[PDB]
RNA sequence: CCUGUCAAACUCCAAACUUACAGACGCCGUUUGACGCGGGGAUUCCGGUGCGCGGGGUA
RNA sequence: AGUGCAAGAGCAAAAGAUAGCUUGACAGUGUUCUUCCCAACGAGGAACGCUGACGCGAAAGCGUGGUCUAGCGAACCAAUU
RNA sequence: UUAGGCGGCCACAGCGGUGGGGUUGCCUCCCGUACCCAUCCCGAACACGGAAGAUAAGCCCACCAGCGUUCCGGGGAGUACUGGAGUGCGCGAGCCUCUGGGAAACCCGGUUCGCCGCCACC
């Protein structure tokens, strides 16, 4: 901007969207990247390869469509997360992808965070993946106790749209065990 | 439009600097939380040649934390326009900083899409003088 | 020394004063000569001395023939002639003399000099039309004292 | 030249223009090539290790195979037949 | 299609400047070789432009020029009308010519020598130390200058 | 603002040109066997001149 | 700016700074280039591998010393493992 | 793409500026600290939990050229420089002709306020 040897950071940089020094050792890999972002009421999975113009989205999964096979809850948690991750990798299995590296995009690799969590479930999804267990969220919370706990320290409910009162981990049993289901319209 | 826009106190800052501590301790009563060490840097000819060393120390406060100090701090000064940043910020007295902002100044300190925020959701020093003197006090 | 021994262009550009020291100051006076103070374009008559080859002219050659020119414009103008000229060119190239035979030659530093391609102004002046010939003639002074050939060559001026 | 380090002379070719100064973009570092692919050499001033030696940039060999992740291209520098060893970061592809 | 007569010697001429004369079958002072114009031979002939004097003949010309220079690839055996429509895929020296002219054949695609010995210009040339634009022989010809060249060297 | 000048160890620019690889044309090679490979024998390692580009030096 | 020291070059969610941890400044054995353009020549050097054992990191990955180009030494003999 | 995610090229994308856009949709700002996690002190950030409010930031959409950048026309310029050739000129430094190439600055007028790929989505 200032003049001819002005040197502007490339457009990603700009948008402090893509960390490119991670990608890079990420892409060294030569496995596709189970790509993990946020937002602050979604969460979305995408499994991404790399293609000549650009990346190429394989497979992917939105905390969203999760209603789409009996989701009523909030879609910003725990238990959304994982479920997220495992739907995006049994669709990544469809698809003919076995293997990934976990991308946390500009994420904090914070223990028992969410990204943590899609990872989980993208790897119970069948979808070979490098991780470390002991920095996995422990499974009740993956569940969602730590939010039913929350809600009994009630004297007013926790969601004000009304889902149930003392919320309900054993809902995301339920479709975590509608997900394994081989029936499942992916 | 305005609710959005109406200032507000992003920190308040509390720093004795020294230069060379035990003063931690009256800012910790007079602010109510735990103070922080302050380093410096280059070398000095005032016997400050040591880079990294104890030379000061601070408190940020920020929400209540913020106000119930400057409900008591406020009044121990005689705030002028002079006084005031070009951001609309000002420092007075032990130092005592007051931080103002806009709602979503998280824009520009949060670590994904950060952006700089634009100079029209800038603060102003007038708009600055208004908001804070239009709570138990006076101007220039 | 003689000026054969530099007026050639036969030498890399040597100008570089952080790789060379001890350069000799430059015996030019003034390179703004008459009233500074006011613009060349208050005059209604404009000469320029040009240089008909290309050459080195040390700084000894500029201020003679400058001083022999600007000279001649004050005394036949006064100290304060209503006039300006001007020596647009400075003495860039740094110059060398091997004062040991042949060995380790390189010569120590002894002068400066300016670079002068063919059809150059190296002089010009600004005038009224009464002064037009005082200035041809402090012109014809000052291509005496340095190498090439000149052309007087009178730019705006269409009252012949 | 006054001396002969593998950098003699290699001010111009090692250097950035100014706008392509800074890290490079990861892609063309992770391009894959195939054995009989035809390659032009040229180091990125940007990137540190991978590279060859400098007096063969410009240089349009043939991949025969890599090592780990560098490859090995076959040149001919004048008359003799080399085989260099270099990452996709200074590989370009022909044409 | 253009006539190229090397004017000048190998002596002091660069040597890819030479391989070039070479390379269009001319390897003596005085021979002429007919080259298409095509931007291959055309960088061809701009590097030897100055040691040759070229340019486009006329019909009746290469017919002459033929005639008396024209040889097979091998032997002594003359060539003309018989020897070429016995020969060639032409009925005598002019529809050659033509073919050569239009560019649709080459003297060697017709069992000839790709190269006419032409003999020193009758009257001498105009000099092999400027251009044709200074009153020289080397360099581009008028089809006009062309030919009063080749039939001087008929 | 205006106005006066520069760079072998400056560069926002930037040739001609040199150069890697390939295709095309040309030339050449498949009884004159090219290209490449192995082996025997050397001589040679005071050079000079013109032209172009130079660096040193008044030359 | 900083990055130990010449010069030129490289580097900004870093190759710089701070903090913490750590000993890969590791063992074995190669490929290639360099030394020595082309074009044979040793020591030395570099880039890049495989094997072993490790450090850190969620992990991809990074670490074959210091961002790159200087900081080097044959045979015989001795000491050492 | 009535606002999204991952990118390739890495300013034609920068700098600056104007206008427009969101009741259970999207992104946000935003509300809030029991938990996982976090600040050498601050739930600011990081992390988690969440919808009372908002389109004022951001973001997306439409657009403006003053600065910076890209390309194009016309002028500078077939100038500067230059590969090949010459019993052409010059005391000489050097210049010229023919042949083949051919800028840079700057001025004036246009272009440029990103293009493209994958996935997802009233
Ligand atoms: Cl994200
Ligand atoms: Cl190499
Ligand atoms: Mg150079
Ligand atoms: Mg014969
Ligand atoms: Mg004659
Ligand atoms: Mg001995
Ligand atoms: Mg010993
Ligand atoms: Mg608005
Ligand atoms: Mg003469
Ligand atoms: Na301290
Ligand atoms: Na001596
Ligand atoms: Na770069
Ligand atoms: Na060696
Ligand atoms: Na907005
Ligand atoms: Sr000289
Ligand atoms: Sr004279
Ligand atoms: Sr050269
Ligand atoms: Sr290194
Ligand atoms: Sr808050
Ligand atoms: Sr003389
Ligand atoms: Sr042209």
């Amino acid at each position: 901007a200032t003049g001819p040897r002005y040197k502007v950071p490339m457009r990603r940089r700009r948008e402090a969207r893509t960390d490119y020094h991670q990608r890079l050792r990420l892409l060294k890999s030569g496995k596709p990247r189970l790509v993990a972002r946020k937002s602050n009421k979604h969460v979305r999975a995408q499994l991404v390869t790399l293609g000549p113009n650009g990346d190429d989205t394989l497979a992917s999964a939105h905390s969203s469509d999760l209603a789409e096979y009996g989701w009523e809850a909030p879609t910003g948690n725990m238990p959304s997360a994982y479920l997220t991750g495992l739907l995006a990798g049994l669709r990544a299995q469809e698809a003919g992808v076995e293997e990934a590296v976990l991308d946390i995009g500009l994420n904090s690799p914070t223990p028992g965070s969410k990204v943590f969590a899609i990872q989980e479930g993208a790897i119970d999804a069948g979808l070979d993946i490098p991780h470390n267990d002991d920095v996995l969220a422990d499974w009740q919370r993956t569940r969602g106790a730590h939010i039913a706990e929350y809600d009994e320290q009630l004297e007013e409910p926790l969601y004000s749209g009304d889902f149930d009162a003392a919320d309900l981990p054993e809902h995301f049993d339920e479709l975590r065990e509608t997900l394994l289901d081989g029936d499942i319209e992916l | 439009f305005h609710e959005m826009r109406e200032p507000r106190i992003e920190k308040v800052v509390v720093h004795m600097g020294i230069g060379h501590a035990n003063a931690e301790d009256i800012l910790g009563e007079i602010t109510g939380q735990m103070p922080v060490r302050t380093k410096a840097k280059r070398t000095v000819g005032e016997f400050d040649i040591r880079e990294g060393d104890p030379i000061g120390a601070k408190v940020t406060l920020r929400d209540e934390m913020a106000e119930e100090f400057l409900q008591t701090a406020l009044p121990l000064a005689e705030l002028a326009t002079s006084q005031f940043d070009d951001t609309g910020n000002f420092s007075f007295g032990l130092d005592v900083t007051v931080n103002l902002v806009r709602p979503g100044y998280r824009v520009a300190k949060r670590d994904k899409a950060s952006r700089s925020i634009p100079t029209k959701h800038r603060l102003n020093p007038a708009d600055a003088v208004a908001f804070i003197e239009s709570t138990y006090d006076v101007e220039v | 020394k003689p000026a054969s021994m530099y007026r050639d262009i036969d030498k890399p550009a040597y100008t570089r004063r952080e790789y060379i020291t001890g350069i000799p100051g430059s015996k030019i006076a003034q390179h703004k000569m008459g009233r500074k103070q006011k613009d060349a374009d208050d005059y209604p008559v404009q000469i320029s001395l040009i240089v008909e080859e290309t050459v080195q002219l040390r700084h000894g050659s500029l201020e003679a023939s400058r001083l022999s020119a600007n000279r001649h414009l004050i005394k036949e103008l006064g100290e304060e002639g209503d006039y300006k000229m001007t020596l647009r060119k400075f003495p860039h190239q740094v110059l060398r003399e091997n004062k040991d035979g042949m060995r380790a030659a390189f010569g120590k530093i002894v002068g400066t000099a300016a670079r002068v391609q063919a059809g150059e102004q190296l002089f010009t002046a600004y005038c009224n039309v009464e002064d037009a010939e005082h200035v041809k003639e402090a012109f014809r002074r000052a291509y005496n004292k340095i190498t090439p050939s000149c052309r007087i060559d009178s730019s705006p001026a269409g009252n012949a | 030249p006054s001396s002969n380090g593998p950098l003699e002379g290699t001010r111009g070719k090692l250097k950035n223009k100014p706008r392509d100064r800074g890290t490079s973009p990861p892609q063309r570092a992770v391009e894959e090539f195939d054995d009989g692919e035809k390659v032009h050499l040229k180091i990125d001033p940007s990137v540190p290790n991978g590279r060859f030696h400098p007096r063969f940039d410009g240089q349009t060999g043939t991949v025969e195979g890599k090592q780990g992740d560098a490859y090995k291209v076959d040149i001919v520098d004048g008359g003799k037949e080399k085989t260099i060893i270099v990452t996709a970061a200074h590989l370009r592809r022909q044409e | 299609m253009h006539a190229l007569v090397q004017l000048r010697g190998e002596v002091n001429m660069h040597t890819d400047i030479q391989d070039t004369l070479e390379m269009l079958n001319i390897h003596h002072v005085n021979h002429c070789t007919l080259v298409p114009e095509t931007d291959a031979y055309r960088g061809m002939v701009a590097k030897v432009n100055d040691f040759v004097a070229f340019g486009e003949p006329s019909q009746e010309t290469l017919e002459t020029v033929l005639a008396t220079r024209a040889e097979p690839l091998e032997g002594d055996a003359d060539v003309d009308d018989e020897w070429v429509a016995e020969h060639t895929d032409y009925d005598d020296i002019s529809g050659l010519a033509f073919a050569l002219l239009s560019e649709e054949t080459t003297l060697r695609e017709q069992g000839l020598s790709p190269t006419l010995r032409l003999h020193p210009p009758r009257g001498g040339h105009d000099g092999v130390k400027h251009p044709v634009k200074e009153g020289g022989q080397l360099g581009k010809h008028d089809t006009e200058g062309i030919d009063d060249l080749l039939e001087a060297m008929r």
